[PDB]
């Protein structure tokens, strides 16, 4: 298939959307619910692009680039101004009830809320009003939970229902009190949960195991092991 | 206006209505005309023959956005193998102004369950449920008793009229969600999950209920049904001149002298509704503003009142049609508590999936909430306009939130003065740390 | 400390084969628990759910998300007063003062004899008769504020 | 613990800079001269003072929302109370 990214000709997989497939090509589309092994649907509105009808066409539309397929002679713009106030204004909407948390979160330097908070510039706060808060659940020795700071990517869900099929998680409430966890305290029976620490964008899921000792990502000496 | 005279062939939904208000059972509809659309569409029409029938008949879609009910029904796959098909009554019904389905359903049940009938072998849908919502206690007594009768006399359940078309035909109370009438979340709620919508395509018609196809239509068009299948399609198209099709429940609502609702033909203007049918306003009020299709579409102002009521008049002028229900807002009524009761519901009655409505509506609902207590400060208005801005058709994941910022985008546009009389304080959104001099911004 | 009784249960299975998918009679077995006990109590979640055959989770998250599935305490009777546009135009505020003022509540609350829980709900469908009430399954319309202290006390 | 190294340490200020809570500051004093090299390496009882320094005010846990003794959630600044999702409210 043949895409045109700010007027630049590339060759994807038409089987493909737009948000792998402009990753794939090294262009930067901020995102937050898409994940590579879980597929597209479309929550967090985050990686909206400019798609014209044709090369002639200069009005376009918001899509969604996770939701779009990378078809043949496709048109999309990145760096098409409505499109990045668009989404600096998505990071803004999940800013405004973010908790000023980063010092004391084990996710800083490892965020990806934070990396797309950057991404799009915002840097400006603008709302004055309250946030809203969440009381935490124990979830067990191995996952600390701080329900604060999540964005409702639905990520998680996703993940530990639809692909791991665990049982004993989901999401709750409604309209913007939105909640993710266990129906009651307890330990986290999936065999599988501990990857909703790097599935989680922010830090909600944190691991407490690495919480006990915790220091940041680049302080880390890394190798690569089995 | 009383005299009201409502003959069966310029009121096909309203004419066999009682005087005291009453249901119309099983033994009175079928004394007045009732299964006869019925009979002629099971004995004498195929099911493709029933579904060219009413797209020939340009029924449209009576919940608001008046997609094609034939073209809709066309879109059912033609694979023989898929035989688990599902028709879905949307009976929800929650849009703040609309009261039409309650009466359609609570005075006259065995037209709605007419209606399935034809629709359901139209559709080859084995299954058929009624997503009704749980508030309407009245309309499932009657919708229930309805089904039984007609149950016990034949016209549901197995070898309907001897044809063999097997239909079986359910009522489903809701538990209290605006969003649970948006019809992929309607499904999503009927197969007992969280009233979260669906991304379209693929649309419920190949995929819908449980992966089968399925056709969600609204109470009115299916109570449209049995009267273009009893008197015909040009029948259906020669009682209005007009490209909207067939007659709609309009209805003045809000401060007027005779709030009600009553059966008009498409392209009845606005102004005549208002005073021959809701009797002006009442005594003492001035006609500022009016909404003409609910909650969820843009205000008008007394200029547009000439308009006919129809969906490309409506469109045309900045607003839409919706539900053909207009609400009248007189002057002594302020629009930013207006604006700001219609974001409370709209900001509580979000599905709570994707970030703009969840996010900025609440944001809206505190920028209206500082403006009304006469606290807001500069770049409110601004910030929602950019609200309006990017809360539109193809930003927000469904169509919730679209119709959530039309009445601020037209409120701001037509009554601006009230939006900046509630600015009165400096912005601000920082206090002082003692130490560190402030980035004086210009 | 929870058990389902024996008629919740013939209810609730009664209602999953009207459906394809037993997941499908969720909402109906919430609201048939909350009808026989007036919520839904933690327990019920996790009786459902074994009911059903689905998690407790999405129980919990399918009560949770229906506002008309009382997952705290309510009171005998449940107020449920209009809080849309057409009853704000036609002065629904004098209505909540009214019942404010009478049940020494706020919306959300109950009372302290279990009597009464107020509750602002959506558009009742009614709004060519606005404002509009509804206590447990009557809806009361043409609402004024001297009504409120006589349709209160028919509600023992 | 918490040790700098000040036989290594300009004194360029880009940590009390970095701070988000104010906790390092650079103070007005200079007099820092030392016998061994290893007596520059300052731990946390030659650093902790006992007062606020140059930002006299300043509390980062009055901002943070998580939760420590004597503040609960919803007690942050701007900070509404937490909605339980079992709540009657719509
Ligand atoms: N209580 C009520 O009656 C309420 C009514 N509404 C109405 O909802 C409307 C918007 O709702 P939507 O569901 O977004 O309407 P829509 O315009 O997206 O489509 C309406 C119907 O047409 C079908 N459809 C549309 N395009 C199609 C296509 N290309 N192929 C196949 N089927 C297609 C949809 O499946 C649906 O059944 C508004 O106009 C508003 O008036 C909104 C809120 C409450
Ligand atoms: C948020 C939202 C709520 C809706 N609520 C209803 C409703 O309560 N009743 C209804 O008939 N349609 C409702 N609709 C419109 C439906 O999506 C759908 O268009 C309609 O129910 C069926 O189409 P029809 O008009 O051809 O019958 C709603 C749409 C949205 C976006
Ligand atoms: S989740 Fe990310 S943005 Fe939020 S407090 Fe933690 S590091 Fe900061
Ligand atoms: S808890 Fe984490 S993964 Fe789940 S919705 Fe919130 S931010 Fe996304
Ligand atoms: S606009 Fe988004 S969050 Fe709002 S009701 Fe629709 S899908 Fe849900
Ligand atoms: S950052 Fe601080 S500790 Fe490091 S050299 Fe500069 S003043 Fe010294
Ligand atoms: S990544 Fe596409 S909407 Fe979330
Ligand atoms: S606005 Fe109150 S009944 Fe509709």
């Amino acid at each position: 298939a043949t895409i045109h990214v700010d007027g630049k000709e590339y060759e994807v997989n038409g089987a493909d959307n737009l948000l792998e497939a402009c990753l794939s090509l090294g262009l930067d589309i901020p995102y937050f619910c898409w994940h590579p092994a879980l597929g597209s649907v479309g929550a967090c509105r985050q990686c909206a692009v400019k798609q014209y009808q044709n090369a002639e066409d200069t009005r376009g539309r918001l899509v969604m680039s996770c939701m779009t397929p990378a078809s043949d002679g496709t048109f999309i713009s990145i760096d098409d101004e409505e499109a990045k106030q668009f989404r600096e204004s998505v990071v803004e909407w999940l800013m405004t009830n973010h908790p000023h948390d980063c010092p004391v979160c084990e996710e800083g330097g490892n965020c990806h809320l934070q990396d797309m908070t950057v991404m799009t510039g915002h840097s400006f706060r603008r709302y004055r009003f309250t946030k809203r808060t969440h009381r935490n659940q124990d979830l067990g020795p191995f996952i600390s939970h701080e329900m604060n700071r999540c964005i409702a990517c639905y990520r998680c869900v996703r993940y530990y229902k639809d692909y791991a099929d665990g049982t004993d998680l989901g999401v709750y409430g409604a309209h913007d009190n939105v909640y993710f966890g266990r129906p009651e305290d307890g330990t986290l029976e999936s065999e599988f949960s501990g990857n909703l620490v790097e599935i989680c964008p922010t830090g909600v899921f944190t691991d407490k195991t690495h919480s006990e000792r915790y220091n940041r990502k680049w302080d880390m000496q890394f190798a690569p092991s089995i | 206006m009383k005299n009201i005279i409502r003959t069966p062939e310029t009121h096909p939904l309203t004419w066999r209505l009682r005087d005291d208000k009453q249901p119309v059972w099983l033994d009175e509809y079928r004394s007045k005309n009732g299964y006869e659309g019925a009979r002629k569409a099971l004995t004498g029409l195929s099911p493709d023959e029933i579904v060219n029938q009413v797209k020939d008949a340009g029924l449209k879609g009576r919940g608001g956005a008046g997609f094609s009910t034939g073209l809709k029904w066309s879109l059912m796959p033609k694979d023989e193998s898929m035989n688990i098909r599902y028709l879905l009554c949307n009976a929800d019904e929650m849009e703040p102004g609309t009261y039409k389905d309650r009466l359609l359903m609570e005075q006259l049940p065995h037209l709605l369950v007419e209606g399935m009938l034809i629709s359901a072998f139209a559709l080859k849908a084995y299954r058929g449920y009624i997503f009704l919502r749980g508030e309407y206690i009245e309309a499932a007594v009657n919708l229930r008793r309805a089904i039984a009768e007609a149950t016990e006399a034949g016209l549901l359940g197995k070898n309907i009229m001897g044809t063999g078309f097997d239909f079986e035909l359910f009522v489903h109370t809701g538990a209290g969600r605006y969003i649970c009438g948006e019809e992929t979340a309607l499904i999503n709620s009927l197969e007992g999950r969280r009233a979260n919508p669906r991304s379209k395509p693929p649309f419920p018609a190949t995929s819908g209920a449980w992966g089968k196809p399925t056709c969600v239509n609204n109470v009115e068009t299916l109570c449209n049904v049995p009267a273009i299948l009893a008197n015909g399609v040009e029948w259906y198209q020669n009682i209005s001149k007009s490209k909207d099709a067939g007659t709609k429940l309009m209805g003045f609502s809000g401060r007027v002298k005779n709030p009600g609702l009553w059966e008009l033909p498409f392209g009845t203007t606005a102004r005549e509704i208002l005073e021959d049918y809701a009797g002006g306003m009442r005594d003492g009020l001035k006609f500022k503003a009016w909404q003409p299709g609910g909650a969820g579409t843009d205000f008008l102002t007394e200029a547009h009142l000439d308009l006919p009521m129809e969906f490309e008049s409506i469109g045309k002028a900045g607003s839409r049609l919706g539900t053909a229900l207009a609400m009248a807002v007189d002057h002594e009524i302020n629009m930013v508590s207006l604006v700001r009761n219609l974001e409370e519901f709209f900001a509580r009655e979000s599905c709570g999936w994707c970030t703009p409505c969840r996010d900025g509506l609440p944001w809206s609902v505190k920028i209206l909430r500082a403006l009304e207590r006469g606290e807001g400060q500069p770049g409110d208005i601004e910030t929602l306009e950019q609200l309006c801005r990017f809360l539109g058709p193809g930003k927000t994941f469904c169509a919730h939130a679209p119709g959530a910022v039309e009445p601020l985008q037209s409120a701001i546009k037509y009554f601006r003065e009230e939006f900046e009389a509630g600015i009165k304080q400096p912005f601000s959104n920082t206090h002082l740390i003692n130490g560190i001099q402030p980035n004086l911004l210009k | 400390a929870f058990e389902l009784s024996a008629a919740e249960r013939e209810a609730i299975e009664h209602e999953m084969h009207h459906y394809e998918d037993p997941r499908a009679a969720s909402i109906e077995a919430l609201k048939i628990v909350q009808k026989q006990r007036g919520w839904v109590p933690d327990g019920a979640i996790h009786a459902i759910a074994d009911v059903l055959g689905i998690p407790a989770s999405d129980v919990e998250g399918v009560a949770t998300f229906y506002s008309q599935i009382f997952r705290q305490p309510v009171g005998r009777h449940v107020i449920r007063y209009c809080d849309s546009v057409v009853c704000h135009i036609n002065g629904y505020q004098g209505i909540q003062a009214a019942l404010e003022k009478k049940l020494n509540i706020k919306p959300g609350q109950t009372t302290f004899d279990g009597r009464f829980t107020l509750l602002p709900t959506c558009c009742l469908g009614n709004c060519d008769k606005g404002p509009n009430m509804m206590i447990d399954e009557d809806t009361h319309a043409h609402l004024t504020p001297e009504a409120i202290p006589e349709l209160l006390e028919r509600y023992k | 613990f918490f040790r700098i190294n000040f036989s290594r340490c300009i004194f360029c200020g880009l940590c009390e800079e970095a701070c988000p809570t104010t906790a390092i500051q650079l103070t007005p004093d200079f007099e820092m001269g030392e016998y061994k090299r290893q007596d520059l390496v300052y731990e946390k009882e030659d650093l902790l003072i006992s007062g606020p320094g140059k930002y006299p005010e300043y509390n980062f846990y009055r901002m943070a929302g998580m939760a420590i003794d004597g503040k609960d959630k919803g007690e942050a600044e701007n900070e509404a109370k937490p909605i339980d999702v079992k709540s009657l409210l719509p």
